[PDB]
């Protein structure tokens, strides 16, 4: 996974996230959407042959915090929700 | 909060519900299942001798697709680097039958072909048949040889089915016949689906009014096979875990912006 | 459409000229967004075909509503420059916003832009007839009488 | 998948769904000119005028026949052949691979012909693995090109467990008027659930009502449609889906042997244009 | 030529129950109760064992050395 | 100047282009690993032109 | 040169020159064809 | 009397039209990702056909760099 900044200013930042496709990409935003200071947030794939492991992100925030912040809130999120996860399907299973 | 309830376990199957969870993280679930989790395959074969009446990229096809146990403690799964590691099949094979999986041997004794039954080639008389095969690990994502199984999801809904119908009784029949748990209640029957529950075309028409139904949020019903290279559950946590390795090396790449 | 061509089978040649001044020629005079316009009747020829038409009516279709992720998705799919998304125009059940489809397709149209007209699915004229008086009668009527006399 | 064209699967193809081997074969004679002058298979050494690279010349055994089950690429001899200078030098006329083609070589044999001279036949196989271009066509007249290959965590599924192998367009229907297609849908759907075949006989073949009224007594909707999930989204389609079993076909025009490219090449003889054809 | 080893659409084993399916439908059983038997639930399953046609054993006879 | 049609500014810019790949220098700044044609297509959109066209 | 070659009908394992034989027959069964068996290397094929 | 006659002959068929240098030939398949001005090509055909640039002193670096890339490697 690398981190190519497209473009970074004010409460925007731009990026290619290289070496990921849907599977991650999808789970980051729909995460990130669920933070109350962001704006707007998506992802695309430009093409799905030339481009199809370089999934395009976009954050915008309202200035109470920074994107990058934002984006770790929502990593950090994701990590104990598949924790959680994890430690229930463990318990259940046997 | 985050919940698991199995309904039924089979010998290489499992169905189970998963409840509390956004649909974004289910598909994820699936997806890392389907393409992240890695198994052992064949990657490369040596010929020496083919006499068979099918080419050697045939044959080395039909090896590819024959399915490998997969050690769980040896190796580390869940790693986004992984091993290179090679574990050598050979066979030497000769006269009039059919060569089946069984009859390949391994360097490791913790992989081998999962199911011995399984044909390979019709060897007619004199026709031999040697080679060398070559097993990695790999993902599923890269080429479907390395999947470790199938697995969909669907909705927890429950339908309505209102007692003003003339016939609820051969509806609840049905709904009994294909196996779906069935609540009797007052003024309506109510049933899980469990199972995709279609109504007949004599009662599409009270569909909505009458027959309506309801989805439960954050609630899903999860169906995970294996074609016997791991367990259901070794699955299971393996993707988990690799969801959650993913999530920290996203977290140490952003930090490295500041 | 203008080169009448179908993904079932058919090939094409494709040229690469050599010069300096050929290149200027071919990039000047036949860049494929200048012949948008047919020159054999004064209309486009390089429009939307089949899903294009398909889509867009059940995009713009009365009844049509999107959620949050939806609209954020379809935006940059399409590639618009978008940085907020507008104020939602109808609350649903348990407190989520939606937005017309409408809105979603403006969002792509120039800032000045005025045209009105009959399309194919009219079949109720007396809807357009009214429509077309509450317009005649003063060129900008209010936007909520349009809304409330609105007719595909 | 717009305007005739389809859209497959590709764990399906991976599996060996539509997979498929190209034969060709060359072949060479001796011929056995008048006056005792004669060709003859042997390893061309440089002296001779014509010599191509020596890579060319770097799978034939020393009888100047290619061994089989070795790897050729293009422009690679096959038969080295050498002809007597009569329009001390020898004239080079090895018989090598089209320029564009590849594969392995599968068998070879050596005959006596008519005349008593030799003769050689060579055969080159290829294995043709579905790409974009490749035509498929079904029994009732659509046709298409691969328009995208997809992964299959990307393709949807149905309630029931069902990915597709193939996807195609609803706006081909109409305008065809070919509803045989959608009754072999159903069909194929009722056969492989009830582990029967079902006779489709021109006008004595099994009515649809009754292969409708079999699929409601599967468990599944008469209309045949299902409901699926979207494969990015991760949630179910507004729309119910139609989706079946149907016999698809792969077609002999496949992009390997159509695409053809020029830059300088050689030029004819009284007006020195271009030559015409592939092959040359 | 010979049954595949895995189904074309979900990729399932399958290549070594062809054998027992024909023998099964061939002594008289019901092949639905068969296919059922065998584990074969969807239908994407089925069609790979129905449909299959055992062609290797009419091409071993032409031998090329 | 007045009005140059398609044809007219083709022309120019194809001569524009040419005479800079035989070695003509440049009379506009142009950012490195642009093709002379393009350079051509900058210079005409900046304006400054060095050939006129004769109308009868 | 000695080679081997196969025979076309009994694939009997005939060894002969060709660039100086005269007339080519299987010295068993009288065919006129014979083939080129596979060499004994090992090739490498991608299980792709 | 027959040469320069015909569909064949020399005076339509051989000035009027002829085969040319520099062009490739292939099936079609759709793309709506890519910009209606634009065309896909295989980089198959890329390598093959060439387009001939005069050295200059705003694009030394870039053909110095392809130069050096060779004629195995795309940029090349
Ligand atoms: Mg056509
Ligand atoms: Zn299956
Ligand atoms: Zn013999």
């Amino acid at each position: 996974m690398k981190i190519e900044v497209i473009k970074k200013e004010e409460n925007l930042l731009e990026f290619y996230l290289e070496g990921e496709d849907h599977t991650f990409a999808n789970l980051l935003v729909e995460t990130l959407r669920e933070n109350p200071h962001v704006k707007f947030t998506a992802y695309t794939i430009e093409h799905p042959i030339t481009m199809a492991r370089k999934p395009r992100f976009r954050v915008v925030t309202d200035g109470e915090i920074t994107p990058e912040e934002a984006l770790e809130e929502a990593a950090k999120k994701i990590f104990e929700r598949a924790k959680e996860v994890l430690e229930a399907w463990e318990k259940a299973v046997k | 909060g985050i919940e698991v309830q199995i309904l039924e376990k089979k010998e290489d199957s499992i169905k189970f519900v998963l409840k509390g969870v956004h649909v974004s993280f289910a598909n994820a679930l699936r997806r890392t299942i389907l393409g992240e989790v890695p198994t052992f395959a064949v990657d490369e074969v040596e010929f020496y001798e083919n006499d068979s009446a099918l080419f050697d990229e045939i044959i080395a096809h039909r090896l590819a697709m024959i399915p490998l146990t997969t050690p769980v403690d040896r190796f580390e799964l869940d790693a986004l680097e992984l091993d290179d590691y090679t574990v050598t099949l050979s066979l030497e094979a000769e006269g009039p039958g059919i060569v089946y999986s069984g009859d390949l041997k391994s360097d490791d004794p913790d992989v081998k072909p999962v199911n011995p039954n399984i044909p390979i080639v019709k060897l007619a008389e004199g026709q031999r048949l040697v080679f060398n095969a070559y097993a990695k690990l790999g993902r599923g994502k890269d080429h479907a040889k390395w999947q470790p199984g199938f697995v969909y999801y669907k909705y927890y809904t429950i339908v309505h089915i209102s007692k003003s119908i003339p016939e609820w009784k051969e509806l609840k029949k049905l709904a009994k016949k294909r196996g779906l748990p069935v609540e009797e209640t007052e003024e309506e029957v109510l049933v899980t689906t469990i199972k995709p529950f279609y109504i007949p075309k004599d009662f599409e028409e009270y569909e909505g009014k009458e027959i309506w139904e309801e989805i439960v949020p954050n609630t899903y019903i999860f169906t995970v096979e294996t074609n016997g290279e791991l367990p259901v559950e070794e699955i299971v946590s393996i993707a988990l875990k690799i969801l959650m390795r993913k999530a920290d090396r996203f977290i140490s790449e952003l930090q490295k912006l500041t | 459409p203008p080169y009448n061509a179908d993904f079932d089978g058919d090939e094409m040649n494709l040229h690469v000229p050599q010069t300096e001044e050929a290149q200027a020629e071919a990039r000047i005079l036949m860049e494929v967004q200048n012949h948008i316009i047919s020159p054999r009747y004064g209309g486009p020829i390089i429009g939307g075909i089949q899903d294009h038409i398909s889509g867009g009516y059940l995009l713009t279709r009365e009844g049509a509503y999107f959620t949050r992720d939806e609209v954020e998705q379809m935006l940059m799919f399409a590639g618009v420059d978008i940085t907020e998304l507008p104020e939602p125009d109808k609350y649903d059940e348990n407190g989520n916003p939606l937005w017309s489809g409408k809105t979603i397709f403006s969002l792509l149209l120039p800032e000045d832009l005025t045209v009105w007209y009959r399309n194919k699915l009219c079949d109720e004229p007396e809807r357009c007839e009214a429509l077309e008086k509450l317009i005649e009668e003063k060129l900008m009527p209010d936007p909520e009488e349009v809304r409330k006399l609105a007719y595909d | 998948n717009m305007e005739d064209a389809i859209i497959i699967n590709k764990a399906s193809i991976e599996r060996g769904l539509a997979r498929s081997t190209f034969f060709r074969t060359y072949e060479a004679e001796e011929k056995k000119y008048l006056g005792g002058q004669t060709d003859k298979f042997e390893i061309p050494d440089p002296t001779v005028r014509g010599y191509r690279g020596e890579k060319y010349y770097r799978n034939l055994d020393e009888d100047g026949l290619i061994f089989p089950e070795s790897k050729v690429e293009g422009k690679d001899v096959l038969v080295g052949r050498t002809s007597p200078p009569r329009f001390q030098e020898r004239r080079e006329t090895s018989v090598a691979v089209r320029p564009s083609e590849k594969g392995v070589v599968d068998k070879v044999i050596i005959t006596e012909t008519g005349d008593g001279t030799k003769l050689v036949k060579v055969t080159v196989r290829d294995l043709r693995i579905p790409e974009l271009g490749d035509k498929f066509a079904s029994r009732h007249g659509q046709k298409g090109v691969i328009g995208l290959i997809v992964p299959q965590e990307d393709m949807p599924w149905t309630e029931s467990g069902i990915v597709p192998d193939l996807i195609v367009n609803p706006h081909g229907i109409p305008s065809r008027m070919t509803v045989g297609q959608l009754i072999e849908a159903i069909g194929g759907k009722v056969a492989s659930l009830k582990g029967r075949r079902v006779d489709g006989t021109a006008f004595i073949g099994e009515p649809e009502e009754k292969l409708r009224k079999e699929l409601e007594e599967l468990g599944f909707k008469h209309t045949g449609r299902e409901i699926m999930y979207d494969g990015i989204t991760g949630k179910r389609l507004e729309a119910d889906i139609f989706i079946g079993v149907i016999y698809y076909q792969r077609l002999h025009h496949m992009v390997a042997d159509k695409i053809h490219a020029r830059s300088r090449g050689p030029v004819q003889v009284l007006t020195k244009q271009p030559t015409e054809g592939r092959a040359r | 030529m010979i049954v595949p080893v895995r189904c074309f659409t979900c990729g399932k084993v399958i290549g070594d129950k062809y054998y027992e399916f024909k023998r099964r439908v061939e002594a008289g059983e019901d092949p639905e109760k068969v296919l059922d038997d065998l584990g074969l639930e969807r239908y994407c399953c089925r069609r790979m064992l129905l449909s299959h046609v055992e062609l290797i054993d009419d091409i071993m006879h032409y031998r090329v050395y | 100047m007045f009005k140059y049609t398609r044809f007219e500014k083709a022309r120019i810019i194809g001569a524009r282009a040419l005479q800079i790949s035989m070695g003509a220098p440049v009379l506009i700044d142009v950012p490195p690993g642009i093709t002379p044609l393009e350079a051509a297509i900058l210079e005409f959109e900046k304006g400054v032109i060095p050939i006129t066209v004769i109308r009868p | 040169v000695e080679a081997v070659y196969r025979c076309f009908k009994c694939g009997r394992e005939v060894k002969l020159d060709l660039s100086i034989t005269r007339d080519l027959r299987c010295p068993y069964c009288g065919s006129k064809i014979l083939y080129k068996p596979r060499p004994k290397v090992p090739r490498r094929v991608k299980a792709i | 009397a027959q040469r320069l006659k015909g569909k064949e002959g020399r005076f339509r068929g051989n000035l009027s039209g002829k085969r040319v240098n520099f062009s490739a030939r292939t099936v079609i398949s759709p793309d709506p990702m890519i910009s209606i001005n634009e065309v896909g090509v295989p980089v198959e055909v890329a390598m093959e056909l060439t387009v001939p640039e005069k050295v200059t002193e705003f694009n030394i670096e870039r053909l110095r760099k392809m130069v050096l890339n060779g004629p195995d490697k795309y940029p090349g």
